[PDB]
RNA sequence: CGGCCGCCGAGACCCCGGCGCACGGACCGAUUGGUCCGUGAUCGGGUAGGCGGGCGUGCCGGUGGCGUAGAAGCCGGGCC
RNA sequence: CAAACUCCGAACCCACCGCCGCCGUAGAUGGGGGGAGUAGGGUGGCGGUGUAAGCCGUCCACCGAGAGGGGAACAACCCAG
RNA sequence: ACCGAUAGCGAACUAGUACCGUGAGGGAAAGCUGAAAAGCACCCCGGGAGGGGGGUGAAAAGAGCCUGAAACCGGGCGGCGAUAGGAGGGUGCGGCCCGAAAGGAAUGAGCCUCCCCGAAGGAAACCGCGGCGACGCGGGAGUACGAGGGGAGGGGACCGGGGUUGCACCGUCCGUCUUGAAACACGGGGCAGGGAGUUCGCGGCCGUGGCGAGGUUAAGGGGGUUAAGCCCCGUAGCCGCAGGGAAACCGACAUGCCCGCAGCCGGGCUUAUGCCCGGUGAGGGGCGGGGUGCGAAAGCGCCCGGAGUCACGGCCGCGAG
RNA sequence: CUAAGCCGCCCGGUGGAUGGCUCGGCUCGGGGCGCCGACGAAGGGCGUGGCAAGCUGCGAUAAGCCCCG
């Protein structure tokens, strides 16, 4: 249905606009850290994340997950489809599947590709 | 909801060898009697004269990719396609 | 461990179909028959011909869902379908005149199973 | 036809791999002797365990005979004679001769025991008999003929 | 001190939406599984520890490919 | 008057049976196998001991191994998992 | 299916060299221009080193030479900045600033107006009454409103996101032993690379696969191949098929009986699922019988109505660092 | 148009990580080859190049001399 679809894709927007960016412990404090932004568990017998205190930085759960239907699809509603060449880009379905040039596909294959997709009738999500 | 990406011919065995995907979000995967069903209707087929080699979901997909045959007659039936896929047809 | 199932895709076929049969004729023995083959292969069953003739009347429709194994005599007439024959059981089971069949085939026969009996 | 991941790859960020605190997992003080020590003879600290699951570890029992002299006695049983008997015609060791069957048990048995059921009338030669063979045999109706 | 009246106050309790888990069911996968439905007042903190799934790195046997119309690597950003 | 007395004697606890309630064929009670960690606990009520602090047991409620809302901040107290 | 310059031998290089110790002896660091030197002619300045022009080259890759990360230092830009207190952060938003692409968007953004439905929840004006009083009760009314779910009209370029900072509330760092860590308990100037459950032998168990009363080869041999890959053979050996006993030695149910789950069969109820009753019941449990050891015997222990063996992967125990 | 100071981006310096390369290591079933010396060995010292210090090679015939291929 295109109304739950719809309905579906504003809650996950509003979801992921709301959950926050999970980091490791102490990650501002220092350039290692800084420059390589993940996040790990604490695991410390002190730790105040780990003991899960107000005023501290949260912890990933099951719960922040996108809704079922609408899991990894691209903010636009299609699905993305990594395409290296024009045998790839020809086997997407245009109404419900849009195509994303590999980063390492060059200039000349590229305007071969766009001009597929563009007689094709196919969305592509990097037009050069 | 049936798209069919690709059909081929193939007259050195003589059969229609048919793939596609089914749509079916919010939905279980279609039975194997519903799928013959409706792509016999559709693409005009021999209900006896086809079988569906096999039906694939892919995680949390809701498109399954499914592969089905149609052979020009049963002795190409009986010839090329053997017993167990036969029985599960339920075409002999 | 957790319990990886059959790795054959003959047998996971045929657990399947099973399943489906016993739904589509609702009948139990298929289902029974399907969740038997589907335990461990350590504790799988293996019958011998002697259990066989033991406890098997003249023209009756056996069940193993697992191995049959030829270490004993055989003297009924006994239609016997198994995963699985060795050589002398099969041989011993002809000469003795029943039929060593598989599971397809039995159920082919007997979609509905009557009278089939289960033995392990 | 499974094959698996070891399990130090998913311990490879436990920090302890399963051992508990920090200061177990040690040497021969965490085990308490290297080996078989402490079984009882001297250190008791797995007297515990002796007792329970590995008796008679400690002591000693009656003689044994020289492998020399020791004379090994091979046996079968009516019941692998008449399960077998194909095998045997297949292989020479037993045959008609004239109405009655036989078999020369003697190429690769010195003693029948009697064990089973003997249907069909054989007669068997042999060096050594049990009792419940001979009368298992003489019921059947066959002989056993005293090699 | 003996009583009363009204308010304010949690992640507790109630309601809508979403995720996972346990169990059962239908349908579908050529190696552990996948989609969907049903129940959960009687599922959702967690150290030692047990179990299941998944992410990342070097090389080998296959399979499908990209690249001087610019690979790997590096710097700052967008999306999942 | 009695911890090393009892002519008496509770509350209470334990064993067994019937019933109510709850759990169990979506498999309990029970049985077999694989892998552990744990052999310094603390606060709180009760008992012996000590001038007291404390020491030694007992009860399994809370911290240990537990967020959130309060006692001004608090491991243990109240609401609450 | 080894490593790829802190790795691999200590040594990829003028390496057992430089260097340390009287002496036995100990022992490093150190690879890369470019296709071609085409390795910058000439001019201005400087005592020189060099600096600025101008040339070579696809590209300075300029010899202090492939890429040039992080830490650190200097400058430019954006934000704050001399009356303000907490481990340098968390929630929300405001001020200033950036905002081409990869996010949405002229097929319409923030924004403005109007209409419908609506969970849990939920007022008041006013009227009547009770109470010494704070106040309460019936109607208004489950009404106004209410998370969210839909529709229409107007306007025409932002919204999402990012840097810094301000305000309100909250928040005493990380790892570690410990009953107890912010601790006046221990390890904690910064960054980059390296760094810790490995191999064999024996044994217990599990996941799967082959054969099956049998299972399997070891050393080795032949064929073929660029090759050690591939094919066939190889029964010696090991485990199992019979156990009991120190030993001499003796030597057992291919089912006699009962109970009974799943499955099957007959019947009743139930729309169906399903439930109940009665038979048969593999596997399962219990008797009976049997072999042997001790016993004068009775009687007890162990065993007896056929499932084992090999392989791959995993967990664990023991010995080796 | 605030002095020092703080955070972020850009440019430059310092430094030498990453990536790519490899005439070097390591390990192997199989195959080959395995002793030199009083006719003075191995190991060393010292010399030897037009410009020559190190390594390598040679020995006052000294990065070399003669002969068949």
């Amino acid at each position: 249905d295109e109304k739950e679809f719809k309905r579906l894709l504003r809650v996950r927007a509003r979801l992921k606009r709301k959950k926050p960016r999970f980091l490791r412990q102490e990650w501002w404090r220092y350039p290692k850290f800084k420059n390589d932004p993940k996040w790990r568990r604490p695991k410390g017998i002190d730790s105040k994340m780990r003991l899960k205190l107000k005023g501290k930085p949260r912890s990933p759960s099951i719960g922040w997950s996108s809704p079922k239907l609408v899991r990894g699809l691209h903010p636009s509603g299609y699905e993305e489809v990594l395409v290296h060449n024009v045998k790839e880009l020809e086997a997407l379905d245009p109404k419900r599947q849009a195509a994303r040039i590999a980063h390492t596909v060059g200039k000349k294959k590229r305007i071969e590709i766009i001009k597929r997709a563009e007689e094709l009738g196919i969305k592509v999500l990097n037009p050069r | 909801e049936i798209r069919i990406k690709e059909i081929k011919e193939n007259k050195l065995i003589g059969r229609k060898e048919i793939y596609f995907e089914i749509y079916h979000p919010g939905e279980p995967t279609p039975s194997r009697k519903d799928v013959k069903g409706k792509l016999v209707a559709m693409l005009d087929l021999n209900p006896e004269t086809t079988v569906i080699q096999y039906i694939r979901s892919y995680f949390g997909s809701y498109i399954s990719k499914g592969y089905a045959k149609a052979y020009d007659s049963k002795e190409r039936m009986l010839y090329i396609e053997p017993e167990y896929i036969l029985i599960r047809d339920g075409l002999i | 461990m957790k319990r990886t199932g059959p790795t054959d895709p003959n047998l996971r076929r045929l657990i399947r179909y099973l399943r489906k049969k016993s739904n589509e004729y609702g009948v139990k023995i298929w289902k029974d028959v399907a969740w038997r083959l589907e335990r461990p292969r350590r504790q799988r069953a293996e019958v011998n011909v002697s259990k066989i003739n033991r406890y098997a009347n003249d023209g009756e429709m056996i069940v193993v869902p697992g191995s049959v194994l030829g270490a004993g005599k055989l003297e009924k007439k006994v239609i016997v379908a198994a995963w699985k024959f060795s050589e002398t059981a099969r041989r011993k089971i002809i000469e003795a005149g029943g039929e060593a069949i598989t599971i397809e085939e039995l159920i082919e026969r007997n979609p509905t199973g009557s009278g089939v009996r289960i033995m392990e | 036809m499974i094959r698996r991941r070891k399990k130090v790859r998913k311990l490879r960020g436990s920090h302890t791999h399963g051992w508990g605190c920090k200061k177990k997992h040690r040497g021969g003080g965490s085990k308490g002797g290297r080996g078989m020590a402490g079984t009882g003879k001297r250190n008791k600290s797995k007297w515990t365990w002796t007792i329970k699951y590995a008796p008679d570890h400690l002591g000693k029992r009656g003689f044994s005979r020289p492998p020399e002299v020791q004379r090994e006695v091979r046996v079968v049983n009516l019941k692998f004679i008449d399960e077998h008997l194909d095998e045997l015609m297949q292989m020479g060791i037993a045959y008609e001769e004239g109405g009655k069957i036989i078999v020369d048990v003697t190429q690769f048995a010195d003693k029948v025991l009697g064990t089973g059921k003997l249907t069909r009338p054989l007669v068997i030669k042999a060096r050594a008999f049990s009792p419940k063979a001979e009368e298992k045999i003489k019921a059947a109706g066959g002989e056993a003929v005293l090699v």
